[PDB]
RNA sequence: UUGUUACGGACGGGAAGAGGAGACGUCGCGACCCUCGCAGUCGUUCUUGACUGGUCGCUUGAUGUUUCUUCUUCCCGUUC
């Protein structure tokens, strides 16, 4: 039932968590939109280098080939 | 005539040497019976094009003049001509196919500049010439020039090596 | 220097002038300026060679000089130096118009442009 | 676009060998344009299983030898 | 043109030997054959050259000249080259 | 004969346990249930547990995997 | 080297050019053939191996070139 | 609409592009495609600080080239 | 024409929005790269595929070998920095 | 089309080596080609040794495919 | 047709003494071997289809993956 750009969509204005193969860093905000090849931007965004934080980055934009995937 | 950039330019380097490499160029109108009296003049009109195959056979070059990095004349023929000595520092790895057939290598001594191998010349073959009818000649070489092979088309074997 | 031994070597043969380009193109720049001049002077007074001349000439003063080094020795293509001379005098336009007139005497178009200037100039 | 020749694997066992050292093997069922084959058995390396069915990425999937010629 | 070969030194390499051919027949004229088309070896190498003029004047200069420790046998081909 | 793009629907309707590989760590495999519709291979997959597996639980909710980065899935 | 000042692929067809490989390997070869993505066909192959000082040699193929993992032609010589 | 058209209008002018395998290499871009496909005129080169190992002519795939500089200090695109 | 212009509103929406805005308005965004690399520069053009071009570019990168950390820089401006390479934008304040 | 691809096509029924992303060289016969360049063999050896009976090849991660010497200028040019 | 745009101190090599090594292949220097010639082998029929330097040393030949863990003495070149 649930596919998976819907569920994208209801993701919107809400947390989630995403993880990079080369640097293996998590990502975490909270999304704003998305695109058909699916690109991700993000607010009040911590970038946690395998759990411990380097700073704070705020609003941000990431690439999609990049990803691995989305979580909470 | 003298061997100038322009006769350079004018020269025939299209028929690659398909054996090894490419652009097998032929100074002047003809490298081949081109006469140049004077040493290897003007080398830097070529500028590296090319194993080259510059092969500057039927010539009367007194000396083995070369100008070029480490790939840059590998297979060059030198047939007929009038060597004297061939000492040098610019074509130190390159040249390891060296046709320099019917030369006017006299002496033993003529050689030194080749010998002392191990840094002077990386390779060096020489053959046909004056030196090679005198006495332990052969022996001398292999002492000297350890890198060269193919001593006239016979190879420097592992007990002609002993001997020497 | 290499401008000796390029001087020597183009004294040696005529040998399809290009040589005269050999000094020209290696330091292009004054000195290829005075020996292509030198060229230009010795044995080929051709279009081509004259046209290359003012290339390197190519400030109105130095391009009316070399307009009238062309000026001499043009035969063969006469209107199209005419035509070039009238842009360069367009920037006494009618003095080197009458000019191409003198150097070339085919003739309609080019002074069709000198007419349309007389029309805007009223 | 162009369909794969792979009629003529069809019901033959596959030795794989997919990218990062990895030798999987198992049995052809079906096939697309793209490259994802889905095959019918799944046994790692020694030896040991996981899993019956396996459906692969057209991607890694590099090198595959057929047993039975 | 064509100029076949025999009585020569087998134990030797392929690409090698024809190096060496190379080598030698560039003396008297350009050398267009660049591989041996027989891959026997044991002598039968045909050099092929651009002038007849440079091949009869090798044909002359190095009968029963010494490579690789027997006197080579030249002689004129009996059939012209593929690439001539 | 089962093609790929109704493979996808069959998955959809069944809902079975599925353990997805990765690209870059060989170790680290995912495992869940597909539910997703989708024309490229990107597929929404609930209850996501990443196993290290020998060449043991990392916490992960409903994950949307990348449809480049799928090495595996299995019914 | 010797190379006239060339515009595009069309006018340095039947050329022997060097290639280079994502890895590190160098090539050579005359390019025969054109095609969207470069696959140029090399008319003979002597690839080059670098280890991670000296180049190496060896004389296997004389191949159809994919485009997907070359990094950039140069020309040797005419 | 793309960026690549801008890329297309310079002509004649000398770029650094940074490579895969990490070179700076200032050449001349020549006739520019719709794929990248650069071609360099005259270039300095680092085979595998930057040490000097030049060659002068190059075709450039467009897959390799990250970023480019210095064709002319200014901001055109639309037209 | 219709189905490429309506693509062009598409960047203020989705996930180009905000790079969008910095293009607009210049501010300095921290770009990062595949094989350990940190860029800073302002926003100045932008297309379909993130093919960028910047000012005042500074590079902070590392080549130590040994695992010895050595932070060159090095002034560049006027870049076209790819898409491919690009990870991770965002607008400082 | 390309060319390359045409070539391959014609090159149907002879011995064609191959090299891959990882360098494992093939020598074997050639069984089909396609526009995307899919490549299957029969009695294929394989030096990284072994001998393998059959292999299907992926195109994108082909490094270079062989050739031989003889369809060189005919008949596929013009 | 062709193009463009738009949609004395250092370093290197070789040798000796004391506390680099093993696999997988890929090309070479010798040969007691094979093989014998000018453009190879076999099927079938009075002229046509298919398939293509090998082996053994190296008595210290070259070279890419992949695992583990230097000092002294002499000789020859370059530099100050």
């Amino acid at each position: 039932p649930v596919n998976p750009k819907p569920f994208l969509k209801g993701l919107v204005n809400h947390r989630v968590g995403v993880k990079l193969k080369f640097n293996s860093t998590e990502y975490r905000g909270t999304l704003v939109s998305t695109d058909n090849y699916f690109n991700l931007q993000l607010n009040e965004a911590e970038e946690f280098v395998a759990g411990v934080s380097h700073g704070t980055l705020g609003e941000i934009f990431i690439r999609c080939n990049n990803v691995l995937y989305i979580r909470e | 005539m003298k061997f100038t950039p322009s006769i350079v330019i004018d020269a025939p380097q299209y028929y690659v040497d398909h054996f090894n490499g490419k652009y097998n160029v032929d100074k002047c109108v003809i490298l081949r019976d081109l006469q140049l009296e004077t040493d290897s003049e003007s080398m830097p009109s070529s500028l590296k094009h090319l194993t080259h195959i510059l092969d500057l056979t039927n010539n009367d070059l007194i000396m083995i003049p070369d100008l070029s990095r480490r790939d840059d004349i590998h297979t060059l023929l030198l047939g007929r001509n009038n060597i004297v000595e061939v000492d040098g520092r610019l074509l130190p790895m390159n040249v390891q196919n060296l046709t320099l057939s019917n030369n006017s290598i006299r002496r033993f001594e003529d050689l030194q500049r080749l010998r002392r191998a191990p840094r002077t010349l990386k390779n060096l073959t020489l053959i046909g010439n004056q030196v090679c009818h005198l006495a332990n000649y052969r022996e001398h070489v292999l002492r000297l020039v350890p890198h060269l092979e193919t001593l006239d088309f016979q190879n420097v074997t592992a007990e002609e090596r002993k001997s020497a | 220097d290499e401008d000796v031994a390029f001087e020597y070597e183009i004294q040696k043969t005529p040998q399809n002038i290009l040589t005269w380009k050999r000094y020209i193109e290696y330091w292009k720049d004054k000195q290829i300026r005075w020996l292509y001049e030198r060229f230009c002077s010795q044995f080929v007074t051709d279009t081509s060679i004259w046209e290359d001349y003012i290339r390197w000439e190519s400030e109105t003063s130095r391009i009316f000089w070399l307009f009238q080094r062309c000026l001499k020795s043009c035969v063969r293509d006469c209107d199209r130096i005419c035509l070039s001379y009238l842009e360069l005098a367009i920037e006494m336009i009618r003095h080197a118009l009458a000019s191409s007139l003198m150097k070339m005497e085919m003739h309609r178009k080019v002074w069709d442009p000198v007419i349309k200037f007389v029309e805007e100039k009223v | 676009v162009s369909t794969p020749e792979l009629k003529k694997y069809m019901d033959k066992k596959i030795l794989l060998n997919i990218n990062g050292s990895r030798k999987v093997a198992g049995i052809l069922r079906g096939y697309d344009i793209f490259l994802n084959v889905v095959l019918d058995d799944a046994m790692e390396i020694n030896n040991h299983q996981l899993g019956l069915q396996t459906v692969i990425r057209g991607n890694s999937i590099i090198s595959l030898e057929a047993l039975d010629a | 043109n064509t100029l076949y070969v025999s009585q020569l030194n087998e134990k030797i390499n392929m690409q090698r030997l024809r190096v060496n051919l190379f080598l030698l027949f560039a003396t008297f004229g350009e050398v267009l054959k660049v591989s041996m088309n027989f891959k026997k070896q044991r002598g039968q190498a045909f050099i092929t050259m651009r002038t007849i003029d440079q091949a009869s004047l090798a044909q002359i200069s190095l009968n029963g000249e010494r490579f690789f420790g027997k006197p080579l046998k030249v002689e004129f081909s009996k059939s012209e080259t593929k690439t001539l | 004969m089962v093609p790929p793009i109704n493979c996808i629907f069959n998955f959809l309707q069944q809902q079975t346990p599925v353990t997805i590989w990765l690209f870059e760590q060989i170790g680290i495999r995912i495992k869940g249930k597909i539910v997703g519709f989708d024309e490229f291979m990107n597929v929404v997959i609930d209850e996501a547990v990443e196993i290290p597996v020998n060449s043991k639980g990392t916490p992960l909710g409903k994950i949307l995997l990348k449809g480049d980065n799928i090495t595996l899935i299995t019914s | 080297i010797q190379v006239a000042h060339s515009s595009r692929l069309a006018n340095l067809i039947d050329y022997k050019l060097r290639v280079l490989t994502q890895d590190g390997r160098v090539y050579i070869g005359q390019l025969m053939a054109f095609d969207k993505h470069m696959n140029l066909v090399l008319n003979e192959c002597i690839e080059e191996r670098v280890p991670k000082i000296k180049v190496e040699k060896r004389v296997l193929g004389l191949t159809i070139l994919r485009g997907e993992q070359i990094l950039s032609t140069v020309v040797e010589d005419k | 609409m793309k960026l690549v058209n801008f890329l297309k209008k310079l002509r004649n002018e000398q770029v650094t592009i940074e490579l895969k395998n990490g070179t700076t290499v200032w050449g001349t871009l020549q006739s520019v495609s719709p794929q990248m496909n650069a071609i360099l005129t005259d270039v300095k080169l680092t085979l595998p600080s930057d040490n000097i190992a030049s060659l002068q002519y190059i075709n450039i795939r467009g897959n390799t080239i990250r970023q480019i500089i210095l064709p002319d200090s200014l901001n055109l695109d639309s037209l | 024409a219709e189905l490429e212009e309506l693509e062009e509103f598409e960047f203020k929406h989705g996930p180009m929005s905000l790079i969008n805005d910095a293009m607009v308005t210049r501010t300095p965004v921290i770009i990062s790269l595949r094989n350990n690399h940190k860029i800073i520069a302002r926003v100045k053009a932008f297309d379909r595929h993130c093919n960028m071009v910047l000012e005042n570019v500074k590079e902070l990168w590392t080549e130590k070998k040994g695992k010895n950390v050595i932070n060159r820089e090095r002034f560049i401006s006027k870049l076209f920095l790819r898409g491919d390479s690009v990870i991770v934008v965002l607008k400082t304040p | 089309n390309g060319i390359p691809v045409k070539l391959l096509n014609e090159a149907q029924g002879h011995i064609v080596s191959l090299e891959l992303t990882t360098g494992a060289t093939y020598r074997g016969k050639l069984v089909e080609s396609e526009d995307s360049m899919n490549v299957q063999l029969r009695d294929v050896i394989a030096t990284e040794v072994t001998h393998m009976d059959q292999i299907f090849v992926r195109g994108s991660q082909i490094k270079f495919i062989v050739v031989p010497d003889l369809l060189k200028n005919a008949p596929l040019f013009k």
